[PDB]
RNA sequence: AUACAGUGAAACUGCGAAGCUCAUUAAAUCAGUUAUCGUUUAUUUGAUAGUUACAUGGUAUAACUGUGGUAAUUCUAGAGCUAAUACAUGCAAUCUCGACCCUUUGGAAGAGAUGUAUUUAUUAGGAUGAUUCAUAAUAACUUUUCGAAUCGCAUGGCCUUGUGCUGGCGAUGGUUCAUUCAAAUUUCUGCCCUAUCAACUUUCGAUGGUAGGAUAGUGGCCUACCAUGGUUUCAACGGGUAACGGAGAGGGAGCCUGAGAAACGGCUACCACAUCCAAGGAAGGCAGCAGGCAAUUACCCAAUCCUAAUUCAGGGAGGUAGUAUAAAUAACGAUACAGGGCCCAUUCGGGUCUUGUAAUUGGAAUGAGUACAAUGUAAAUACCUUAACGAGGAACAAUUGGAGGGCAAGUCUGGUGCCAG
């Protein structure tokens, strides 16, 4: 329980893309 | 300037250095496990002070609380991972049972005398000094490093040791040099 | 025996060359020069020796490895185009000032 | 700043999920003149070499930044670690229960509250 | 290269020049925010001007040549040149209403109309919540503005072979608007104690109105008249403070440039300091800086950035270098020779066994040093790594303090031989 609570208290504490991602995948690309 | 820095000491000097049952302790604990000076025996005494006083402090909380259950689980197994502790002592009393002699016996001197690779404490420690130990593959000279388990059985001869398999040292090949001359 | 492996490797058009992450392993030795890298370099990217730089390479600690990072321009007047004269001085394509 | 490190070993051992554990020579930061690295500073490496790796080129580390990043680093180790694991996160005091705590907004806080909990 | 044509000193133009040391201040500093329909704005970005010429002058001189004065300076006069993106001057079109309804796209008689900038007066009035806002028109005004006499590269399309007409990519300039970089005012909010600080303000404006002066501009910011007002026991005003928890460049006064300064620049007058001189004059801001009660130096614009006629040049911005902690001083065998080693006990003595060498001897390991290299880096130092050499007194010779001895044909002193100190 306890563990549960403070996990819950980081997910707390923490149109769908990233934008290192497409840095990466232009990274990638030129890889 | 910019921030300073908090560094503190390893150890600290006893409560009175000069009771002869203190002096002849040091006495026969630098003479089984070979030590140079006091200043060591300060120096592990001084943690093994620290766990204790943790752990005593965890006991006097009630049981089940998340601090103590937490922090004494916590000392424990690191206590264990350090190989102190046996598996089948997992309890905070047993860590108030600890003694120096434990932690002295995993320093690393005592693992290369003890398995046979040395045939004296002094001659571990010169071993170790003079680069012919590896814990793996990594060459250690310093006779304080405390061993895991893992790292317990990984203890070996060095590849670029003369007595691992390397070249003879100068003083084999200056005498065979001489030899044939 | 030297063992150079090439790892990440990037073909940047734009500065027109390849970008890459060199480990070489000399086991039972100092280390490998950046000359001699770079021969290494040129001879498996079929480039002159002008076109290949190689720098920031920091042994492992314990020996036996090292880590750097590599270009291989696609044509030697490329990489006297855009590389920096100090670099460009470290292989003596260029004269110090 | 609410990580607790005692707390996340508990997932280690009760994740279930493997943890990519390294050499046994490749730890000690120094022929042992630093003790074996500590979990937390290997984390912080990687994130040097991750970063890195990408960026193509070192990191310098400025003489100033310099002076306040390896002596105490090393020295909570001299302090603190004793076999890169650390003995000093306990005789610092901190207040874990608020780490546990569902202090959130979405919190018990009525009778409503925690028997649509339990449902 | 018969105008020159590459490079290019000097000079004229263009752009930019915007760390230290003292004092101290309670929401007047500062932080957040609002407004500028009350405002200036280099530069960036985008738009924006149909209203002698196959190219005018010195109304022009530097650099440069030559002649001299002076103790002398980034001190000087005379004479003689020559240029501009410097200085002054300056030059057979378009659009409408459109009969004929001729042809029914269409031509077309005629009637007309046609910069910008400042100031004033007047008329009309897409945008925002809101305007006398944008914009347009009329009548005048202006020390009436601007509307390419500029430069590099290339030599295309045409023909009416004349070097005839017509032209591609850029640079530097120019009016207005917007944009951007900023700036200046500006709304509301923002943890000390305070009455043993109760009145403060009009104290050469204090509160507001009207008109003017200044101002990028609003505004008592200033000026002329007018009314006595404005804050405050809801803490005005005053005081103290761990409110480091804003000023000048020898001291006050005035002025000059620039988009941006009342400039760490320059000029003038004073008030002092002080240098040199042929004592006729000239010049300085060091009246500094850095130190002690003593080496701040050497190498660079590469790395991140900054300014320019700019890729390239520079930046004492910036960077590089210089000058309490873990190890070692040794580890391992063999032989010979000896009988004693030690503990405890005021006391007498008792307890116990492999001990001593101030002996000889053998083969191994390696660190400090001596250092070939690569790497490293603007270069270089350093770090990491790494060939060869490197130990028996391993003299490759760490210290500090304490406790006891003992020795002479030696010295001194006291006593009851040969003693005692």
């Amino acid at each position: 329980r306890l563990a549960k609570q403070y996990l819950e208290n980081l997910k707390s504490e923490a149109n769908n893309f990233d934008a290192g991602d497409l840095d990466k995948d232009i990274i990638a690309s030129r890889l | 300037p910019r921030a300073p820095r908090t560094y503190s000491k390893t150890y600290s000097t006893p409560k009175r250095p000069y009771e002869s049952s203190r002096l002849d302790a040091e006495l026969k604990l630098a003479g089984e496990f070979g030590l140079k000076n006091k200043k060591e025996i300060y120096r592990i005494s001084f943690q093994l002070s620290k766990i204790r006083r943790a752990a005593r402090d965890l006991l006097t909380r009630d049981e089940k609380d998340p601090k103590r259950l937490f922090e004494g689980n916590a000392l424990i197994r690191r206590l264990v991972r350090v190989g102190v502790l046996s598996e089948d002592k997992k309890k905070l009393d047993y860590v108030l049972a600890l003694k120096v002699e434990d932690f002295l016996e995993r320093r690393l001197q005592t693992q290369v005398y003890k398995l046979g690779l040395a045939k004296s404490v002094h001659h571990a420690r010169v071993l170790i000094t003079q680069r012919h130990i590896a814990v793996g593959k990594q060459i250690v000279n310093i006779p304080s490093f405390m061993v895991r388990l893992d790292s317990e059985k990984h203890i070996d001869f060095a590849p670029t040791s003369p007595f691992g398999g390397a070249r003879p040292g100068r003083v084999a090949r200056r005498n065979a040099a001489r030899k044939a001359e | 025996a030297v063992t150079i492996r090439t790892r990440k490797v990037i073909s940047n058009p734009l500065l027109a060359r390849k970008q890459f992450v060199v480990d070489v392993l000399h086991p039972n030795r100092a280390n490998v020069s950046k000359d001699e890298l770079r021969e290494k370099l040129a001879e498996v990217y079929k480039a002159e020796k002008d076109a290949v730089s190689v720098f920031g390479f920091r042994t492992q600690f314990g020996g036996g490895k090292s880590v750097g990072f590599g270009l291989v321009y696609n044509s030697v007047a490329e990489a006297k185009k855009f590389e920096p004269t100090y670099r460009l001085v470290r292989y003596g394509l260029a004269e110090k000032v | 700043k609410s990580r607790m490190q005692a707390m996340e070993e508990y997932i280690r051992e009760s994740s279930d999920q493997p943890d990519w554990s390294a050499s046994i020579g490749a730890d000690i930061v120094n022929h042992g003149r630093g003790g074996i690295k500590s979990l937390r500073d290997t984390e912080k490496e990687r994130r040097v070499t991750s970063f890195e790796e990408d960026n193509f080129t070192r990191l310098n580390i400025t003489n100033k930044a310099e002076k306040r990043k390896q002596k105490q680093r090393e020295r909570n180790a001299r302090m603190n670690v004793i076999g890169g694991e650390d003995f000093g996160i306990f005789s610092s005091k901190r207040k874990l229960e608020d780490s546990t705590s569902r202090r959130g907004a979405k919190k018990t806080r009525s009778a409503w509250d925690r028997a649509q909990r339990r449902l």
